[PDB]
RNA sequence: AAAAGACUUCA
RNA sequence: UUCCGUUAACGAACGAGACCUCAGCCUGCUAACUAGCUAUGCGGAGCCAUCCCUCCGCAGCUAGCUUCUUAGAGGGACUAUGGCCGUUUAGGCCACGGAAGUUUGAGGCAAUAACAGGUCUGUCAUGCCCUUAGAUGUUCUGGGCCGCACGCGCGCUACACUGAUGUAUUCAACGAGUAUAUAGCCUUGGCCGACAGGCCCGGGUAAUCUUGGGAAAUUUCAUCGUGAUGGGGAUAGAUCAUUGCAAUUGUUGGUCUUCAACGAGGAAUGCCUAGUAAGCGCGAGUCAUCAGCUCGCGUUGACUACGUCCCUGCCCUUUGUACACACCG
């Protein structure tokens, strides 16, 4: 219970420094003594960009908010197995078009152009209202599939949130994505799954 | 009420019964072993459901030819 | 029971008082009215020879007098053999006529 | 009945034990008060002048049943199951338990009988003599409850 | 054997006189029937029979509620338990029997709903299926005791028994029977 | 009838020590690894290898007592302002698996630390 | 039990005797001349027994039927 | 400079200015519906 | 020795029984079983299979039912007692179906949501 | 089936 | 929009069903003194006094034990089987088996799109506007929300004897104990106190200790005798403790004293179909203190319907529309 709490504490200090942070993604495993935190980013190179002083920063503000011993501990650079899964760049890339502007509208459907290439199988994008500085009306763009809620558990869920500041209107966000299963194979789509083996005249015939 | 067959289990049992036929049986307990081994259903209830389902099928076959299965 | 009246703004409702007081009784069963002979001759024995077996309590609102006022007098009288008395968890019994 | 002496604690129904075993502690040399009792010893009511039939007696003996096969059971236990004490919706009140020095009290004199000894952390203890007294007592009970 | 039912009394002793009230009380379970607390699926089957039977365990559950307030099952069965010993005495027969009487006399033919059609609100009466006329009847012997525990010294046990005697002999000094004949008077009339 | 003389007596182990000899004769076993996950999946698999680990010692210890659940169950409304009704239900049940041995030599607890199976479990070597 | 009066003398009026357990007769009279104490201090709860609006901290959000007057039809 | 004090009682979080509030996360039972959805509580992971 | 425990099952609660097929007593607790639930008609379902039956001497059972009130109790030991025998006895084959066992209901205790006042039952008003 | 009528501006 | 089938439409996706979560059945599977039960002894109690019998210990050991407990992994229901009815199908009804025949029961997800719904007072999310040292900042002190002639809602407690009082019976489940400082957060045990409470030790950041969660309804033996009753516990005053520096418009609790309306509630009106109604307690949440509250949880547990759309809301057809601001037209 106690311990529980402790856990919860944890979680928080990713939250707190992957707010806003223009990269990408931080999943964390604890080793004996030490924090592996890797960062799953493209660029990833720039926030650590080795010896330095800049990786120090990261590492010994953490350590002396919450955790124990006075040591050092561990980060780590990773690429990023499908950028669809999990991120904040997939945020923040549309956030890097409603800047200088395009089209709200066209900046929506190249996300989408994207994720699907990747694989997928559904994606739906999703831009908060107010185009023109109007009354808010979030327009969608969406092709295939795509759960975010109904059907099972374990549909790998991307979601996220942004804010982009106009002199006349704010326009949110929120990319979502349901992609494909933990890349090694376990692919498993909507919950219950059909399968046939392939044809009968028997004495070796199985098949899942 | 409660008992309808959907349209997953309506596709799957046909196709189970059209290629496994000699194999497959009017028995309800054998036949939960054979969709062990053409597809993993995850939860047991599903087992269950298409196995019965199945059995149901095979004794109308053999008894008359059904709509949509054919041997 | 009865149902009620009716509000008032002021004024609430009652409808009924109750039938009233008779059978003050414990007071009435030390003194010699009913000690000596009233209640052995008319209320105890009469009840019971009507019907062989009677229970106390129906006993009780016929002949208008509480329960307590004749608790003694069961047990006087069913050494006797002139009452049967039984148990209960509420604490009923019966007033019995004659055994044979 | 000499048969019946050392089962019969057991298997009698406690309520009609209870009011058996009352009368044999009426015999004891102790059942000493001292004046706590004045304010308001226990619920409402039970300000113990009517003591001596209805309360004390039977309070004594309830508590010497329960020791023998619920033993290392101390003064906390004891309060809760003769009292109520449960938190009110501050509209029902009906009455309010005590309990505390009341038990302490009793099993006090049952120590200086030589019926109780302390376990340290445990609570109270029935002896190998209150035993004895508690079994030899219940032979002569067996014969009304059966 | 020795089959309980409060240990004292037997139930196949019961002769049940109108032949179409028999069938619907059942008066033999499965091995027998006997009045032990248990739980039982009566479901709501309705027309054809629907439910077996016991006597008391339908008087038990029908008094824990109407009359409202408090109750339990096992502080029903109690005053059960005592009222039927009385009853037993007073008319020096088995009690289920006594209980039975008061049930077919207390059990209107017919009913008087409450529908309202057109410009004018109708009772054309409507259906009794056998259990609701054993309910009905204890329903109406329930108020009737409760009257008389509220301001008066007496046990509503005793109330209930009194009443029960008086319904099974056609005598209108019981609450139940009075209503009985009332309910029927103008639904029949007024068709 | 009588007669006995008791202590434990008849010489040693217990569900509380798993009782060994040598390394000036072992009196010291009582380790509990205990596993708190936020998946129960990889929980049950780290029990399976620290099982794996007791046989490959010496002496193979006792398998998995796992232990009770534990809930901090949160239904509020979060608001409406005047919601009454159509609050959502996040519960969590949390289990702590505990595996004791039959020997905690020096060289279990080297080997149970420094390859340890847990991605998310957290097993902790702990305190007497 | 007793009841006896204590202090030094110097109060003027009242003080309590120590809660009148005594009772009776005498107790009912005081009970009259309580509230005639917090008037003539001047305390609140003596200012809200003048109003004769009860001063316990009582609801009055609804209810005061009881707390000052009948119901009464409307309010002000 | 400053003057009397004295004033203890129901402390408060950093994450909310309200008079209730959490120990148990950090947060405000508002603020929690968003750690609800997270998970963010041990042995507990998500869509229930 | 002899002591052979087969878990009937059958509302909230669960006895573990010892039982010895020999002398006539009856236990709940290490007391009587009448005496212990006195002027019950529930005592009655549990002397209501070592009465019907014409077994009297057949089973001396040692019964503990363990943690939770005093009302619920009775039922599970009856239960049991019947199963015991039935294995030895193809006769007292039909004594266990027809004498009435075997509920767990399977809607023991449900779920509270919110709205209900107690959690089936609806507020007053909303 | 006869008890069923009204109801602001930008809109 | 569950399916079949007719079939100018074919084949998909979304919602739902399914799924996921949770409650059931397994001396099965795998375990466990940080959980138990047996068996064994039994120092220990009682009795025949004698083995035995019977009780007792969260240790007196053992276990080849896992029924509960605990939690992992399974199988278990598919309305199986049989019979009726039906395009003889999708199905629905019943009998039997069965723990369960009922989407397995109970929950959660519950969309596209709509609403000028509600929230700028969750958030250093935020456009615009104002304000900004004489602050609409912030901090400190004090007061407010508690104000009451009265309308309304959720609630609480009753009207009683299916009950109050007083002994007496004495049995839990879901949860939770944050360093909180010199034992302090939960508090057993010992003293002292009528109570409320105080105090001294000790265990516990916890399957272990608190907690056999020894809880209340209920259960039993009295009292009472139908009485505004000792039911009811209002309003009031005094007094003592607890928390807070401080308790007042009485924070809360108790003691003493006061001893209300209320004698079953009208016009109306909600909710409910067997672990549900009604009665009943508890833990958690806010929290220095304050719960008639909420949210879960146990416990005691039905009468009546398993039908229909009269009342009511919405969905698919056909039909009408002068409506589209959509009948508050």
């Amino acid at each position: 219970v106690s311990d529980g709490v402790f856990y919860a504490e944890l979680n928080e200090m990713l939250t707190r420094e992957l707010a806003e942070d223009g990269y990408s993604g931080v999943e964390v495993r604890v080793t004996p003594m030490r924090t592996e935190i890797i960062i799953r980013a493209t660029r990833t190179q720039n926030v650590l960009g080795e010896k330095g002083r800049r990786i120090r920063e990261l590492t010994s503000v953490v350590q002396k908010r919450f955790n124990f011993l006075e040591n050092g501990v561990e980060l780590y650079a990773e690429k990023v197995v499908n950028r669809g899964l999990c991120a904040i760049a997939q945020a923040e890339s549309l956030r890097y078009k409603l800047l200088g502007g395009l089209a709200v509208r066209r900046a929506c459907y190249g996300v989408l152009r994207f994720v699907m290439e990747s694989g997928a199988k559904g994606c739906e994008v999703i831009v908060s209202g107010k185009l023109r500085a109007q009354r808010a009306k979030s327009m969608k763009f969406k092709d295939g599939y795509m759960i975010s809620s109904g059907q099972p558990v374990n549909e790998y869920i991307d979601a996220a949130v942004r804010h982009v500041l106009l002199r006349q209107g704010v326009l949110g966000i929120k990319v979502k994505i349901m992609l494909d299963w933990d890349p090694k194979g376990k692919l498993g789509p909507t919950t219950p799954l059909p399968d046939l083996v392939t044809i009968h005249p028997p004495k070796e015939e199985n098949e899942l | 009420m409660g008992r309808v067959r959907t349209k997953t289990v309506k596709k799957t049992s046909r196709q189970v019964i059209e290629k496994y036929y000699s194999r497959m049986t009017l028995d309800f307990h054998t036949n939960k072993k054979v969709l062990e081994e053409v597809s993993i259903l995850p939860s047991k209830r599903l087992r269950n459901k298409v196995a019965g389902f199945t059995t149901h099928l095979m004794r109308r076959i053999q008894r008359g030819p059904v709509r949509g299965i054919s041997l | 029971p009865p149902p009620s009246s009716k509000p008032a703004k002021s004024g609430g409702g009652k409808q009924k008082k109750k039938k009233w007081s008779k059978g003050k009784q414990k007071e009435k069963v030390n003194n010699s009215v009913l000690f000596d002979k009233a209640t052995y001759d008319k209320l105890l024995s009469e009840v019971p020879k009507y019907k062989q077996i009677t229970p106390s309590v129906l006993s009780e609102r016929l002949r208008i007098n509480g329960s307590l006022a004749r608790q003694a007098i069961k047990d006087l009288e069913s050494r006797g053999a002139i009452r049967v008395v039984s148990v209960h968890s509420s604490q009923l019994i019966y007033t019995r006529a004659t055994n044979a | 009945m000499a048969d019946s002496t050392a089962r019969t604690v057991k298997d009698v129904n406690p309520h009609e034990f209870v009011k058996a075993y009352s009368a044999h502690l009426k015999r004891s040399g102790k059942m000493e008060l001292p004046e706590w009792v004045d304010i308001v010893k226990t619920a409402r009511f039970k300000e113990l002048p009517p003591y001596d039939p209805d309360w004390y007696y039977t309070r004594a003996a309830s508590i010497a049943r329960k020791i023998y096969l619920r033993q290392g059971i101390g003064v906390g236990g004891f309060q809760k199951i003769y009292g109520g004490r449960q938190r009110n919706g501050s509209r029902p009140p009906h009455f309010c338990k005590s309990s505390g020095a009341i038990s302490r009290n009793i099993l006090q004199q049952l120590q200086k009988m030589g019926i109780i000894d302390v376990d340290p952390k445990g609570g109270r203890l029935i002896t190998s003599q209150g035993r004895r007294d508690l079994d030899q007592v219940a032979g002569r009970v067996d014969v009304t409850i059966a | 054997q020795v089959v309980k039912l409060f240990n004292c009394w037997s139930f196949e002793d019961v002769q049940v006189n109108d032949i179409s009230l028999a069938d619907y009380l059942a008066v033999s379970s499965t091995k027998h029937a006997t009045y032990l607390p248990h739980t039982a699926g009566r479901y709501s089957a309705k027309r054809f029979r629907k439910a077996q039977c016991p006597l008391v365990e339908r008087l038990t559950n029908s008094l824990m509620m109407h009359g409202r307030n408090n109750g339990k099952k096992i502080m029903a069965v109690r005053i059960v338990k005592h009222a039927m010993e009385i009853i037993h005495l007073l008319t020096d027969a088995n009690p289920i029997q006594v209980i039975v009487d008061a049930i077919i006399n207390s059990g209107p033919r017919e009913d008087a709903t409450r529908i309202g059609s057109a410009g004018a609100v109708r009772r054309q009466a409507v259906d009794i299926s056998p259990l609701r006329r054993v309910n009905q009847a204890i329903y109406l012997l329930t108020t009737g005791a409760r009257e008389s525990a509220f301001r008066n010294i007496k046990t509503i046990a005793e109330c209930l028994a009194d009443e029960l005697i008086n319904a099974a002999k056609g005598s209108s000094n019981s609450y139940a029977i009075k209503k009985k004949d009332e309910i029927e008077r103008v639904a029949k009339a007024n068709r | 009838m009588a007669a006995a003389d008791v202590a434990y007596a008849p010489p040693m182990k217990s569900g509380k020590i798993g009782f060994e000899s040598s390394q000036e004769v072992q009196h010291r076993i009582r380790i509990t690894l205990s596993s708190k996950s936020v998946k129960n999946l990889e929980k049950v698999c780290g029990d399976l290898v620290k099982g794996a680990k007791d046989k490959s010692l010496k002496v193979k210890g006792p398998v998995r007592m796992p232990t009770k659940v534990l809930h901090i169950t949160t239904r509020k409304s979060p608001c409406g302002e005047g919601t009454n009704t159509w609050d959502r239900f996040e519960m969590r049940v949390h289990k702590r698996v505990i595996d004791l041995v039959s020997s905690a030599d020096v060289v279990k607890q080297i080997t149970s630390i420094t390859i340890e199976p847990g991605v998310e479990v957290e097993v902790t070597i702990s305190d007497q | 039990f007793k009841v006896p009066d204590w202090f030094l003398n110097r109060k003027k009026d009242y003080k309590d005797g120590r809660f009148s357990q005594v009772v009776s007769n005498a107790v009912d009279m005081k009970l009259r001349d309580d509230l005639e104490r917090l008037k003539k201090i001047r305390n609140h709860r003596g200012l809200r027994h003048y109003w004769g609006v009860r001063v316990r901290g009582q609801h009055t959000k609804t209810t005061g039927r009881r707390g000052k007057t009948v119901g009464v039809s409307k309010k002000r | 400079s400053h003057p009397k004090n004295y004033g203890a009682g129901s402390r408060v979080c950093r994450v909310c200015g309200n008079s209730h509030g959490l120990i148990r996360k950090y947060g405000l039972m508002c603020c929690r519906q968003c750690f609800r959805s997270d998970a963010k509580d041990i042995g507990f992971i998500k869509y229930r | 020795a002899v002591s052979y425990c087969k878990p009937g099952r059958g509302l909230i609660k669960v006895n573990g029984v010892p039982i010895e097929l020999i002398r006539p007593e009856m236990l709940r607790l290490k007391a009587f079983e009448p005496i212990l639930l006195a002027g019950r008609s529930r005592f009655k379902d549990i002397d209501m299979r070592i009465r019907v039956r014409g077994g009297g001497k057949t089973s001396q059972i040692y019964a503990i039912r363990q943690a939770i009130a005093k009302a619920l109790v009775a039922y599970y030991q009856k239960y049991v007692d019947e199963a015991s025998k039935k294995e030895v006895k193809d006769i007292f084959a039909r004594y266990d179906r027809t004498l009435l066992v075997a509920d767990p209901r399977r809607c023991e205790p449900k779920k509270f949501g919110g709205r209900g006042a107690r959690a089936r039952f609806q507020k007053s008003y909303r």
